């Protein structure tokens, strides 16, 4: 179990760690989050009390280094930083742990939610979508645009998700125009899986990361990517059986975790109705269809 | 974006453009089977591809053999339309290729966009105008070449005859759409109007009769009356 200490909390802020959140008051003696499960990526995230504009946060994996949070009064945000002195940091954690100035990652033993949401998410792949190679952790916020959004403006602050475009030469083989547009199997299986992602685990990892950025930061381009990656599978007549079964589990836990009150903005009616009711895979997502019908029947 | 009453003069500027109408591509007769079920029999069709400035018509005849052994023919017909339009563009010299293609039915947008991916600078546009190009098969010489075709064939016409020697493109297109709207609303009456006077003939190299300017005014007035009438005979007014 690992720890991210906090130097101080000088401004009032709602702090998230994965699917959990807690409010910290201005100058409250908060000094971090302990008992963080090893083996998964995590995200610590922030929304200031005075300006709910810009949710922002950091993806990290405690196996890769010792990370801590300190407020920068010049840039006006909580920043993640890596400490190389393993003794200086251990002294920081043990001292604050003795003073009980840390919240405990509040995982219920029965509860596999976070594993299920991050099963295929790897820090190494996050660091390629979010390019800042001098750090081992990755900053994301509400406003960051995707490479695809930019083509349609600062490159260094972009989300480099894999570009998916159903009306593109990449997606459509010359001479197979109608075939490839109505059945996206060659674009899914040859172009994307075999060519770009190499395997379904990396594809699902990017789909899962896009969803999490959509949910935790309201990142609109991430929501576009999540839906595009769903649609590309559902619109393919030929998908390996293991991928369809895994997709149903992935989406089930995403829909289960989504705040009920954000479905209006984070769920695209067209994609979901097409995916569950019209597409080739309309009968392959039983768990996802059942939760969607019972939790968001309005959208459908 | 969409072509409408507001940007109508754009049709007659000097940027090459083509209308594409697919409503006569897949044509069938519905009939009963010996067992009393219903079946369709395809007949030859055509793509109606028209330069509204110059009157040049690229009539691609769709022979019934293209449907043999195919499923979902009404969907396929849109993709076949887009395939043939793309092939026509590629066949034209660069300086003759259109800058815009306007489809008369919005369901042609995605098929045509996908087939034209190699031409990113050709705009594919819908229209809000309800154009009467379905009535093209009421023009006897066009219907005749489509029905007689024994294989796929492209036939080139000028749908304005020699009208552009005397009138502008705007006026020519207005006359064409009036004639076609009339043929669409009451084909029998329209054709009676066009041929009632046996001394006015259709030149071998033309589609419409050789009316003088004054006779065209009479003809055009007769077509308007027909359209308004039928509009009354329809809604009872
Ligand atoms: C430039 O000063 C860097 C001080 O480094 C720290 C500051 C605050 C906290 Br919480 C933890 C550390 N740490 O692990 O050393």
């Amino acid at each position: 179990m690992n720890t991210v200490p906090f130097t101080s909390a000088p401004i009032e802020v709602t702090i998230g760690i994965d699917q959990y959140s807690f409010n910290v008051k201005e100058n409250q003696p908060f000094h971090g989050i302990k008992d963080i499960p090893i083996g998964h990526v995590h995200v610590i995230h922030f929304q200031h009390a005075d300006n709910s504009s810009m949710r922002y946060g950091y993806w990290f994996d405690c196996r890769m280094g010792n990370f801590y949070i300190q407020y920068d009064p010049k840039d006006g945000l909580y920043k993640m930083m890596e400490e190389r002195d393993g003794a200086k940091f251990e002294n920081i954690v043990h001292n604050f742990k003795e003073r009980q100035m840390m919240v405990s990652y509040p995982k219920i033993d029965e509860d596999d939610t976070w594993y299920n949401l991050t099963e295929f998410v790897q820090m190494d792949k996050i660091r390629k979508i979010v390019r800042k190679d001098e750090n081992q952790f990755s900053y994301v916020d509400s406003s960051m645009t995707t490479v695809q959004e930019n083509e349609l403006s600062d490159p260094a602050h972009s989300l480099n998700y894999t570009v998916i475009n159903f009306k593109s030469r990449e997606a459509i083989r010359p001479g197979h125009e109608m075939e490839d547009f109505l059945d996206k199997s060659y674009y899914l299986n040859t172009v994307m899986l075999q060519g770009i992602f190499k395997n379904s685990s990396n594809y699902f990892g990017e789909l899962q990361f896009a969803f999490l950025n959509a949910m935790f930061f309201g990142n609109y381009g991430s929501s576009l990517q999540w839906h595009a990656m769903i649609e590309l599978i559902c619109s393919s007549a030929t998908v390996p059986k293991h991928m369809l079964d895994k997709l149903d589990e992935i989406l089930y836990y995403q829909i289960k975790t989504l705040p009920e009150q954000y479905s209006d903005i984070l769920l695209n009616e067209r994609v979901w109705n097409i995916c569950l009711y019209s597409s080739f895979q309309k009968n392959s997502l039983h768990n996802t269809e059942k939760i969607m019908e019972n939790k968001y029947p309005e959208l459908l | 974006g969409a072509m409408n009453s507001s940007n109508y003069a754009e049709l007659f500027n000097n940027d090459i453009k083509l209308f594409v109408d697919d409503t006569n591509v897949y044509r069938v007769t519905v009939h009963k089977t010996f067992e009393g079920n219903v079946a369709t029999k395809a007949i030859n069709g055509c793509i109606f591809t028209l330069n509204p400035k110059t009157g040049h018509l690229f009539l691609k005849i769709i022979h019934t053999s293209v449907w043999a052994g195919q499923k979902r023919l009404s969907q396929l017909a849109k993709w076949k339309t887009a395939e043939e339009v793309s092939a026509l563009v590629r066949s034209l010299p660069k300086e003759e290729q259109p800058k815009q293609i306007i489809v008369t039915r919005k369901a042609m947008l995605d098929p045509l966009e996908v087939h034209m991916l190699d031409f990113p600078n050709i705009a594919i546009r819908p229209t809000e105008l309800r154009l009467p190009f379905s009535a093209a098969m009421s023009i006897d010489k066009l219907s005749d070449v489509v029905m007689k075709a024994t294989e796929p064939q492209m036939v080139l016409f000028n749908i304005y005859d020699d009208w552009l020697d005397r009138i502008s493109s705007y006026t020519a297109f207005s006359r064409l759409t009036l004639l076609l709207r009339a043929l669409k609303t009451n084909e029998e009456s329209a054709k009676m109007i066009l041929l009632s006077d046996p001394t006015i003939t259709i030149k071998s190299y033309h589609l419409w009769p050789s009316f003088t300017d004054e006779q065209w005014i009479t003809i055009e007035s007769q077509m308007r009356d027909l359209i308004l009438t039928e509009y009354g005979r329809k809604y009872n007014v």
